[PDB]
């Protein structure tokens, strides 16, 4: 009972955890539940990696099972961490089954860090375990039969997969026994071998023998075209080779002889006489050039007595003509058999580790969502504030609306009070000198926090120094000099954005100085700012006037296009889409991800009625301050020129001007101070790193 | 233009 089966690969053990916790924490929450899962799937796998391929060989089910789990856990992983840029570098070392080298040696051995390497290494021991407790069943057994046949079909689907996915899989050339045209040879020894199986058992069920003699004749093709493969090309161990040339004839023989008993029945006596012979001499051949190999004592038994008793009765009774082989027709094949296809999972009871885990393909995609989402509303936001800007500083330097509300050169005009009163309300010159005053401690404290960052680094590294000079023996480290670069590096970016903050922070003061006056006379009670305010004489041309009702039509809309900006801007702020099933559907719907398209296509349809509004305020505006500029120097044709409508229509246009600086101002300091209440916070956690490195040494 | 903008933007980028 001799069946080929083959060697399990070598491995040797890697860190398997390691390179995935290290990525898992970097991509999740600290102490986040991620971890609290997905950590503990990563040192579980290690141990399964381990279990699968560390172990002394065990032709037990239970050692297939955690094998098979294990390639299907590791088939279940690719998705789910970024191994393709190899960045994620973990490396994986196995050696040949077979000891086969292109070059003249002992042992060939390959480490390589792709994943589609130690898939095809971990399918091939789950081909060779498979056949391995195929060749050890006992075929005198139903249940033997049953196993056999599932193992060899098993193993040569294994194997023919692993042919037709170990190129792509790796980058450069494979080790002898995962090469192609290997796999494709102990594929088809394997489906021979499972076709040999069910010959037994027809055999066994005492079926008929056309049936047996085409089931005898299609193994032999199996092991014949095995064997043929092999002829010129050695690359599988010793014994497999004569092994196959003695079961091709083996099966062959069993074809004639089985088809010698059919054409005994049908009276062809001496096609009956001339099978018999030919199977006679195969077996002949097969004992004495691989006995070292089969046992064919009972078969060539068998035949024999076949061929005397027909010789017999044809010499005697029949003389029937014995035909030349040539002449017979062929036997005919049937096959029972089919290489099994790879489809995880291919273990029983399987249950993915990592199934939350989020597909890195869609994280790559949801982030990329959001820079394009973050543009398109920044962008839009901006393209807004700017406009409102330039019209705030166009009607200002036009005197409007005051010079259209001011009908009596006498009084506060109700725009200036409206303003004035805004910014009384909103705390006054007070706020902004607040502001102002507490920009250089919010400095300092950041400045403070990076100073002493540093000085933790300086101080360990100053007596790790020192104990390296005095102990060289005892003091054997890597010097913190050489740990510290990186925290260092961050250091003197932080300390680059402290030297701009410096500079936004010296430019904010200036123009807040050049503007104080100002806006402290704006924010004076109505009598005490009237009696600052130069008067006037007024003119009728303001009671009913063209002009002015034009110019009011055209500021009221004006008015309105600015106030919408706040909505819009907000509108924009307020709404997203989680891009997450959009991105799932795509990946589980098709093969692959376009964000792009998608992307594009999502954020025209959150985000496009608005951006159009947005686009509509600023064409809209471009119109209005055309026309209110045309309008304004045909209204000022109206008004008349002397020292004193000169000197208040200044003051005016300086209140306008004051009352959009002290907008302007309060936005620009409540951001600078986002900014270092926000760096305090960045500034903590790198406090905390210097904190957690320097005592972990 | 705004004083505080590319230092907010330098912020984020390591935030």
């Amino acid at each position: 009972a001799t069946f080929i089966s083959v060697q399990l690969k070598k491995t040797s053990e890697v860190d398997l955890a390691k390179p995935l916790v290290k990525f898992i924490q970097q991509t999740y929450p600290s102490g986040g539940e991620e971890q609290a899962q997905y950590c503990r799937a990563a040192e579980e796998l290690s141990k399964l990696r381990r279990a699968a391929v560390g172990r002394p060989l065990d032709k037990h089910e239970g050692a297939l099972e955690t094998l098979l789990r294990y390639y299907d856990q590791i088939c279940s992983i690719e998705p789910k961490f970024p191994f393709s840029e190899n960045q994620i570098c973990l490396t994986f070392t196995w050696k040949d089954a077979f000891d086969k080298g292109s070059l003249f040696g002992g042992s060939v051995k390959l480490a390589l860090a792709s994943l589609g390497y130690e898939k095809s290494c971990v399918l091939f021991n789950c081909a060779a375990l498979a056949s391995q407790i195929a060749a050890e069943q006992n075929l005198d057994n139903d249940e033997g039969l049953k196993i056999a046949a599932k193992h060899y079909q098993f193993a040569s689907g294994a194997f023919l997969h692993i042919k037709e996915t170990v190129l792509s899989a790796l980058s450069r050339e494979p080790t002898v026994d995962i090469s192609p045209d290997t796999v494709g040879t102990l594929s088809l020894i394997m489906l021979a071998q499972a076709q040999e199986v069910f010959f037994l058992k027809a055999t066994r069920d005492k079926m008929k023998d056309a049936i047996i003699a085409k089931l005898a004749n299609q193994a032999a093709d199996y092991f014949g075209d095995a064997f043929k493969q092999c002829q010129y090309k050695d690359t599988l161990p010793k014994e497999v080779f004569p092994v196959l040339a003695a079961k091709h004839c083996i099966m062959q023989a069993n074809a004639e002889y089985h088809q010698s008993i059919l054409a005994k029945q049908q009276y062809y006596f001496g096609e009956e006489i001339a099978r018999l012979q030919h199977a006679a001499e195969l077996i002949k051949t097969v004992a004495s050039r691989y006995d070292e190999y089969v046992n064919v004592k009972d078969f060539s038994d068998k035949i024999n007595r076949a061929l005397a008793a027909a010789k017999k009765d044809n010499d005697f009774i029949y003389h029937d003509r014995v035909p030349d082989l040539k002449d017979l027709d062929p036997i005919g094949k049937a096959t029972l058999v089919k290489s099994t296809p790879v489809n995880v999972p291919i273990s029983q009871k399987f249950t993915d580790l990592f199934e939350k885990m989020v597909p890195v393909s869609v994280q790559q995609s949801l982030a990329a969502y959001n820079q394009r989402k973050a543009d398109l509303v920044n962008r839009s936001i901006a393209q807004m504030r700017e406009a409102t800007t330039l019209a705030n500083g166009v009607l200002a330097s036009l005197n409007l609306p005051a010079a259209i509300e001011d009908v009596s050169g006498d009084t506060v005009p109700q725009s200036i009070l409206t303003k004035s009163r805004s910014v009384i309300e909103q705390g006054g010159i007070q706020t902004v000198d607040q502001l102002i005053k507490e920009l250089p401690e919010l400095l300092q404290r950041n400045r403070e926090i990076l100073d002493e960052s540093l000085r933790l680094l300086d101080e360990e590294e100053a007596t790790d120094n020192d104990l390296r000079a005095k102990f060289k023996e005892r003091w054997q480290r890597t010097p913190s000099n050489e740990l510290y670069k990186p925290l260092r590096a961050e250091g003197t970016n932080f300390r680059t954005v402290l030297d701009k903050a410096v500079q936004a922070d010296g430019q904010v003061k200036e123009c807040y100085q050049s503007h104080r006056d100002t806006i402290v006379l704006l924010c004076k009670p109505e009598p005490e700012l009237n009696a600052a305010i130069p008067s006037a004489n007024p003119a009728k041309t303001m009671q009913g006037s063209e002009v002015v009702n034009v110019l009011k039509s055209l500021l009221s809309n004006l008015d309105e296009v600015k106030k919408e900006r706040e909505g819009l801007e907000n509108d924009l702020k307020s709404v997203n889409f989680d891009m997450t099933s959009k991105f799932l559907t795509a990946l589980a719907q098709d093969g692959v991800i376009n964000e792009e398209a998608l992307s594009v296509t999502e954020l025209d349809r959150v985000y496009g009625g608005l951006t159009t509004k947005v686009q509509e305020s600023l064409k809209k505006q471009e119109g209005l301050l055309k026309n209110i500029q045309v309008s304004h120097q045909e209204f000022s044709k109206m008004k008349q020129s002397n020292n004193e409508a000169n000197l208040r229509e200044e003051v005016l246009k300086n209140l306008a001007t004051a009352y959009d600086n002290f907008v302007e101002l309060v936005a620009n300091l409540k951001e600078g101070t986002k900014f270092y209440n926000e760096l305090t916070e960045i500034l903590v956690r790198f406090q905390n790193k210097c904190s957690d490195i320097v005592f972990a040494r | 233009e705004k004083p505080y903008k590319e230092v907010t933007e330098d912020l984020l980028h390591l935030n």
